[PDB]
């Protein structure tokens, strides 16, 4: 399937995905786990669009074919993901009964750009979302798929704690963190609490604010601790002398 | 200008590199970092970057910037002697060569 | 003083002299900008302006 | 020969963006598939609710007229023939009180003032 | 300004003149005071 | 057609090449023949106007 | 807030902007994501229970703490009483509804029946 | 996309009801209103700034 | 004007100016008082009469109050006339909902695109015909592949009219 | 104003190089009115629609004894060429005349066929100082 | 990379003087850190910079500590010493960043701004589609279309 | 001009909200902005999770 | 406020000089216009370089694969018909829909003045080598 | 609450490509649309320019149109639905009321009695549950009925 000189790769691949999915549907004895991330992309349309029919009829001159394809851009209906050969295979296995050989443990991506009802133009230099999808369309696992919905939340404090501890400390041990500068940043507890507030315990948020911790301006702790340690040292030198 | 877009591309590249067992570009990068990140030494009293001498040109004059630009153009990072880069330098904070990095771990066992 | 460290000193004058020559430039003082005299009446005191040489 | 040149003859009733000439099978994927790609397809058009479907909404439109729907794909906006404001700009009401800088007022009524 | 020299910095009104003294610098970390007081007293007894 | 929309749809058949005089080498237009003298039109005014 | 307590839609008729309910409380109530409040998460509930059962000292809410070294003050009657539901507070809302609220409230300033029975 | 606007007369339905276009016309009679036929449906734009 | 423009030649045209500036007459009524028994026993304005009323006059309704602003004429007299005319006219039309159901304005529902579960059957449409076909197409492909390196869908099941 | 080129030179101040609100300058002088465009030829400095009627000045409005120059916004018509009559336009110094008819003129305004700022510069209308300055600009030879 | 055009280069000290505005703008420092971290390389120099600058910003409304009269000029000499030290740490950082970014672009198949060096690919500064037809600092003519630094497939 | 409405949450899940949006999104995940809003809960030696705040903009509104 | 000094007299024979200069300025402008319209239409009809930037994707990819495939077999006739002028090229790519959303967002196109060069252009100097006696607004070869 | 750019930055001394600074009409602003406002090169003020392109008011207006477009576009990619006009009798019970037009009354709650408080305007209905209403002609259902998940059923998440 995938070993060929291009262009041949492109059709070989087509034939091959078809017959592969025909192989998997024909096998009843061997456990098969299919894991697809962001199923919600499969249950609606691709961002692809059907080619304007005039690409298919051939042409003489643009002067009079009575044709717009070169004049104005227009939108044609989206090509639903259920018309993708691969997804066609997967769906054919879900919907047909008599295949309890397979288990889809599958997931949803919410990854799209934010839209609040006004949208400016994204500043290209600073943007977190440039690689996100344009979707802006709502999705429910229940009505939009045949799988059984499970709901995942944010970390609770136990998870959150174990996780943050990992990132920070195991980070340092790998030499990826404050290191010799350790006295600059505050101690674990403080960080845990503060990152807690910033992220709201969301995992993506936790990772990100762990990084952004570098720039915290308003944390005073190491300052007052230093001050205290110092004053106690000098009281020790005044008790000695 | 480094864009988040570039960062995500960087991520996919780095992942894909990890999974193909390529240690090379990692080692190039590690060498670069080791060479140029060594902690700059404290300058001796009486060593400061020359200002532009007063009472030469009017305050609003182009000479100022010109002097700055040329002075900095004169000192290239190859000319920075206050940062200790070379084979001579001992680098207490870093690993020396490829052998000592985790992807070599099977040689570290007994 | 933020960020203290134990690092060694560097060599005296690590910096290479700039591409603009400061030497060949003559320092101007009195006539540099233009001023307006607050002198109310009488001949301006010659000792200040003109007297030496 | 006037319709040979699209951008040249514009009456001052004409409006951008110009609407494209129609196409038979285009309205949805099932119909498109049926007429062009695979021609043995059983369903010639996806299920059509007997009651009226308003594709431009809230906007009402004259029935039987060929029309366009607001563009979802940024490209469709940027690559269309929509012009930019070039001359001085005009508002039908606001033209009387001339510019923003000349603000003509007949009477000094409170800007909040409410007609009973 | 115009064909004349710019004044020396101190010839201008204070840059931060409109920002109240409590703000420059901020004294923050008031939370830790009590802690370090009890700490130092316990220490003394030791 | 103006440059904006249809520009590539222009044809060389719009060119009144018989109206001018061309340099063979440059492919450029040197002179213009006289327009008004030999000009014959059945329609000074539109067809539907009778004065 | 008081106004929104006794607010009724059917009373709003024949009034101007006055007929409109207090913005935020209302747009909050309209939000369904707000209709499900989180329970008091596991670490919290355990911790409280430990401290009042095992260690014999009940956790005080910040309003029950005595913060005057010199005085002993009556605990405010709202102390640990008012309960927490996203539906009431803090205010949280969908944007579309917010837009529609605002615009609508500008349009209607002049619709009033002054003369009423 | 590009579609033909359409109208289902109330006699054709398997329950009669008043179509919204009809009402639109009733309104346009009552308060005299110019229906702009060349109005593109793709141009609906709320004015972001003031709205 | 009691002040300046009160007593001299300009008093006339100023006064007139102000009267023509104020010629707006606002005409209000609640839709609660339009629902009452008419002299024939029918309810004058009922639910559907109100639906038809509200869709008829768009922004001319708010807070359950109909408000018509008549500016058309220079003087207030004629604007009460014009206003009453437009009101009785609008009621005339809106009352049509008592003639039968064919005038009850349709409800506008937002009906979702077909859901995912239903969109899945989009891959199984005409299943058999498509499979049995895919074998013959595979044949035409296996044979086309002997001549040339790349086989387009346009050499198989796709038709592009030449001329 | 410094030099009085007209009546108004007595009344008006220049006020330095001074900015006016967009597209409003008190004295309209179209320096750009003849500004060659091949592709834009029909849309530039002309009727915003091809479907508009010619202006007022393409027609005799009333009983006229006659006129000296026709206004500059009068569009050149095929008859302007054919009829062989005096076609005069008020330009500076005095008047411009359409003498040598051509069909390339037709359907444009004589606002467009008359160069407002000429490259020919008389030195008889210039002060010696002015002539010096124009020499600075590399306009006048010297 | 999106911004391709010819550019105007500032000397390092002036770039650093922008302080909280650009050089130390929290956002920018963060995405640099993200770069380093993703490469599996510590950020020491960046961390020194953020320490220095965090402190700079904290105290920016305060007056400098009293200067008592010295014939010796030790307070002057020492505070100056400290100063050029900090300058030098930040030169190390600024350099570091420019370096790693040119390199990381080298791995990402990225085209820089005009007249920029990429260590392994374009030794002489790379140019394509400049306002000027020749290479600016080579004084050599430019080929059309733009020069390609990387092999075709993606 | 902002106006903070502040209440005490007995359930220990607190949240802060600006113009009806979660503080995380409003100040846009920039940490150095949000810590400022955290600060008074620190200086009062309090736990932020015991408090719900919603903040209202009375000044010039902006995206 | 100085009293404005009076403007000197016009000159002699200048009215005829000016009449003449403007007159033949127009008779020249006719060949200017003719030549420029020829140049413009000639430009319109003749072929141009590819408007896309091969330094970005979905274009950098080998000419035997990806986009180019989509171009060779499906779009070719159309692209050659419009002579690769960038406006209809981009518009056709919009309408082909198999790239669909990316044409504006991900993909990248040569700046206006570069995309205007004649087919077979080698060196960038070709931008400044086009005829300057003609008024097409940079729309001439 | 969008972080994008709604405003055309004011004209000043010419901005050139720098750290922290780009040209005013540079390609990267407004998704490239600044192409429309760009006069390239060392412009000669006396002889050359296009006036509207340096004018604050005009430029800003064009930008506001562009922004309006973006927002429109995104609100219309947001829709998965159509508006169908269904006669009063057949329609679900919560719509049997009177529903004032947009911006007319307070935003209205769907069914405050049954515990749904939500905008009726933004209430969206499934094409499956209206099947019998929308396609009476078809006989046998063209869309197969929704499968719903039992909330009382013991499944993986219930720890069973």
């Amino acid at each position: 399937g995938h070993r060929a000189v291009a262009p041949a790769s492109i059709d070989r691949q087509s034939v091959c995905v078809k017959f592969l999915m025909d192989e998997l549907s024909e096998e009843k004895k061997l456990p098969v786990v299919i894991v697809v991330d962001g199923w919600n992309l499969f249950s609606h349309e691709t961002h692809f669009r059907y080619p304007h029919p005039d690409f298919l009829r051939g042409l003489a001159s643009f002067n009079e074919s009575s044709t717009d394809i070169d004049l104005y851009p227009q939108e044609l209906p989206r090509i639903p993901a259920s018309r993708l050969s691969f997804v066609r295979g997967l769906n054919k296995m879900i919907l047909s009964g008599d295949d309890p050989n397979k288990f889809f443990i599958t997931c949803t991506t919410r990854d799209f750009k934010p839209f609040d009802g006004i949208s400016g133009f994204p500043n290209v230099e600073t943007d977190r979302f440039a690689n996100s999808l344009d979707e802006y369309a709502p999705y429910d696992p229940e009505k939009d798929s045949h799988f059984h919905p499970i709901q995942i939340g944010n970390f609770d404090e136990y998870e959150y704690r174990s996780f943050l501890r990992f990132l920070i400390n195991s980070g340092e041990l790998a030499g990826l963190g404050w290191g010799p500068l350790w006295h600059a940043s505050s101690d674990f507890e403080r960080k845990l609490y503060k990152i807690g507030f910033l992220s709201g315990r969301n995992p993506q948020g936790v990772v990100d604010h762990y990084h952004q911790e570098l720039v915290w301006r308003y944390d005073y702790q190491r300052t007052r601790q230093k001050q205290y340690l110092l004053k106690r040292r000098m009281e020790g030198m005044s008790r000695g002398a | 200008r480094l864009t988040y877009d570039h960062l995500d591309q960087l991520q996919q590249w780095t992942m894909r590199a990890t999974l193909d067992g390529r240690t090379e570009e990692f080692n190039r990068i590690r060498d670069l970092h080791r060479e140029w990140s060594q902690h700059p030494l404290m300058p001796v009293l009486g060593d400061v970057e020359p200002k532009f001498p007063l009472n030469l040109f009017k305050q609003n004059h182009r000479a100022k910037k010109r002097f700055l630009v040329r002075w900095h153009k004169a000192n290239t990072p190859a000319n920075w002697l206050w940062m200790p880069r070379g084979p001579t330098v001992v680098t207490p904070l870093h690993r020396t060569n490829p052998t000592q990095y985790p992807e070599n771990w099977k040689q570290m066992v007994q | 003083i933020s960020y203290m460290e134990d690092v060694g000193r560097s060599v005296k004058n690590p910096t290479v002299p700039g591409l603009m020559s400061t030497k060949g430039m003559k320092k101007k003082f009195h006539n540099l900008y233009s001023s307006t005299s607050t002198k109310r009446m009488g001949f301006s005191n010659p000792t200040l302006g003109i007297k030496k040489v | 020969n006037a319709e040979r040149f699209p951008h040249e003859y514009h009456t001052p009733t004409s409006r951008f963006p110009p609407t494209p000439s129609e196409t038979p099978a285009t309205q949805d994927w099932m119909a498109y598939t049926a007429k062009y790609l695979d021609k043995q397809f059983t369903i010639s058009a996806e299920p059509a609710p007997v009651y009226n479907v308003n594709k431009l909404w809230p906007m009402q439109q004259i029935p039987g007229k060929v029309d366009q729907t607001p563009f979802e794909e940024d490209q469709t906006w940027l690559l269309h023939s929509i012009p930019v404001q070039q001359l001085e700009m005009h508002h039908h009401e606001k033209d009387l009180q001339d510019l923003p800088f000349i603000n003509h007022e007949q009477f000094p009524r409170s800007l909040e003032w409410n007609a009973p | 300004r115009r064909g004349k020299p710019r004044p020396r910095a101190g010839m201008f009104p204070d840059k931060y003149r409109r920002v109240p003294m409590l703000l420059k610098p901020q004294q923050g970390g008031q939370q830790y005071f009590n802690h370090f007081l009890i700490r130092s007293t316990n220490d003394r007894l030791t | 057609n103006r440059p904006e929309v249809a520009m590539h749809r222009n044809t060389v058949g719009l060119l009144p090449a018989h109206m001018w005089e061309t340099d063979k080498k440059t492919g450029k237009v040197k002179s213009v023949k006289d327009s008004v003298r030999d000009y014959q039109t059945k329609t000074p005014y539109p067809k539907w106007v009778q004065l | 807030m008081r106004e929104f307590a006794r607010f009724d839609p059917r009373k709003s008729r024949g009034n101007g902007q006055k007929g409109f309910p207090f913005r935020d409380a209302y747009l909050t109530k309209m939000n369904e994501a707000n209709q499900k409040t989180p329970p008091p998460t596991l670490e919290t509930i355990m911790d409280r229970a430990v401290r009042e059962h095992h260690q014999h000292a009940r956790i005080l809410s910040p309003l029950e703490v005595q913060r005057d070294v010199g005085r002993l003050e009556p605990i405010p009657s709202y102390a640990g009483k008012i309960n927490a539901d996203r539906s009431v507070f803090p205010f949280q809302w969908k944007t579309e509804d917010w837009y529609e609220y605002e615009v609508a409230k500008v349009r209607n300033r002049r619709f009033v029946f002054e003369n009423t029975e | 996309g590009v579609h033909r606007v359409g109208y289902t007369h109330p006699s054709t339905l398997p329950v009669p009801c008043a179509q919204r276009w009809d009402l639109r016309l009733a309104r346009a009679r009552i308060f005299q209103e110019y229906i702009e036929e060349k109005a593109p449906g793709a141009w609906q734009l709320e004015d972001e700034r003031s709205m | 004007d009691n002040l300046q423009y009160k007593r001299y030649d300009w008093q006339g045209w100023y006064q007139r100016m102000l009267d023509v500036h104020n010629r707006n007459v606002s005409l209000r009524c609640r839709i609660c008082d339009l629902q009452r028994l008419d002299g024939n026993g029918v309810q004058f304005v009922d639910m559907q009469t109100e639906r038809r009323l509200r869709i008829l006059a768009q922004h001319r309704v708010g807070m359950g109050v109909l408000k018509l602003d008549a500016d058309k004429y220079e003087d207030q007299a004629d604007n009460v006339t014009f206003g009453t005319t437009k009101l009785s006219e609008l009621l005339a039309d809106a009352r049509k909902a008592q003639l039968g159901e064919e005038y009850w304005p349709s409800v506008e529902l937002k009906v979702r695109k077909p859901s995912g579960q239903s969109k899945a059957h989009y891959s199984l449409i005409d299943n058999e015909r498509i499979e049995k076909r895919s074998r013959e197409l595979y044949e035409k492909y296996r044979d086309a592949k002997k001549r040339s390196l790349f086989v387009t869908p346009m050499e198989t099941w796709l038709e592009v009219k030449g001329m | 104003l410094k030099i009085a080129k007209s009546a108004f030179g007595f009344y008006l101040a220049r006020r330095g190089q001074r900015k006016y609100p967009f597209l409003r300058r008190p004295h309209i002088k179209n320096t750009h009115s003849m500004n060659p465009s091949a592709p834009y030829f029909w849309s530039f400095m002309t009727a915003k629609s091809q479907m508009a009627f010619l202006p007022e000045e393409n027609y005799i409005t009333g009983d006229w004894t006659g006129k000296f120059f026709v206004s500059k916004r009068q569009v050149y018509t095929l008859q302007h060429a054919t009829s062989g009559a005096k076609v005069r336009v008020k330009s500076f110094p005095s008047i411009f005349e359409f003498n040598s008819p051509s069909r390339w003129n037709i359907g444009k305004e004589m606002n467009t066929l008359t160069k407002p700022r000429m490259d020919l510069i008389d030195e008889q209308m210039l002060t010696k100082k002015q002539r010096l300055d124009y020499v600075r600009a590399g306009l006048l030879p010297k | 990379n999106t911004f391709l055009t010819s550019s105007v280069a500032t000397p390092p000290i002036s770039v650093i003087r922008t302080g909280p505005k650009w050089w130390a703008d929290p956002e920018r420092m963060v995405r640099q850190k993200l770069m380093y971290f993703t490469l599996g390389v510590d950020q020491l120099p960046l961390r020194r910079t953020a320490v220095i600058q965090r402190d700079l910003q904290r105290f920016h409304m305060c007056k400098p500590p009293p200067r008592v009269g010295d014939s010796t000029g030790y307070k002057r000499s020492r505070a100056a010493q400290l100063n050029t030290w900090y300058r030098r740490i930040q030169y190390q950082e600024y350099h570091m960043q420019h370096l790693f970014t040119r390199h990381v672009w080298g791995l990402l198949r990225v085209y820089p701004g005009n007249t920029t060096k990429i260590q392994g690919k374009a030794d002489d500064g790379y140019v394509g589609y400049d306002s000027v037809p020749f290479h600016r600092y080579n004084r050599a003519p430019l080929p059309f279309p733009a020069r390609e630094l990387y092999e075709r497939r993606k | 001009h902002f106006t903070a409405l502040l209440r005490e949450n007995r359930d220990h899940n607190g949240i802060i909200t600006v113009m009806g949006k979660p503080l995380s999104l409003v100040l846009d995940n920039k940490a150095w902005l949000m810590e400022m809003v955290l600060m008074p809960f620190d200086e009062a030696n309090l736990d932020y999770r015991d408090f719900d705040a919603h903040i209202v903009s009375e000044g010039h509104a902006m995206p | 406020w100085a009293k404005p000094k009076k403007r000197p007299k016009v000159g002699q024979g200048f009215h005829e000089k000016a009449q003449k200069w403007r007159e033949e300025y127009l008779l020249d402008r006719h060949r200017a216009l003719a030549d420029s319209l020829r140049a413009y239409v000639e430009f319109s009809t003749s072929k141009r370089v590819e408007p896309w930037d091969a330094r970005f994707k979905p274009f950098d990819r080998i000419e035997k694969d990806g986009v180019y495939v989509l171009m060779r077999y499906m779009m070719e006739e159309k692209l050659q018909l419009c002579n690769y002028h960038h406006r209809p090229v981009k518009r056709l790519f919009c309408n082909i829909g198999l790239m669909g959303p990316q044409i504006t967002t991900k993909a990248r196109w040569k700046p206006y003045r570069f995309a205007t060069n004649p087919a077979g252009t080698s060196k960038a100097e070709r931008m400044y080598q086009r005829d300057k006696t003609v008024y097409t607004h940079g729309h001439n070869d | 609450v969008s972080t994008g750019e709604f405003d055309h930055p004011p004209f000043q001394f010419r901005q050139r490509h720098t750290f922290n600074t780009t040209p005013l009409h540079d390609a990267n602003r407004f998704g490239g649309r600044t192409a429309y406002l760009r006069e390239i090169g060392p412009v000669n003020i006396k002889k050359q320019g296009r006036r509207f392109k340096k004018d604050p008011r005009t430029v800003q207006f064009n930008v506001d149109v562009w922004c309006a477009q973006q927002t429109l576009r995104k609100r219309w990619k947001q829709r998965d639905w159509e508006v169908i006009e269904i006669p009063f009798r057949l329609v679900p019970r919560e719509q049997q009321r009177v529903i004032p037009e947009l911006y007319t009354d307070i935003p209205q709650m769907t069914d405050p009695a049954r515990n749904d408080f939500s905008n009726i305007r933004n209430k969206v209905y499934d094409r499956e549950e209206l099947q019998g209403v929308l396609f009476p002609a078809a006989g046998a259902m063209l869309y197969p009925p929704l499968q719903r998940v039992d909330k009382q059923a013991m499944t993986l998440d219930k720890y069973l």
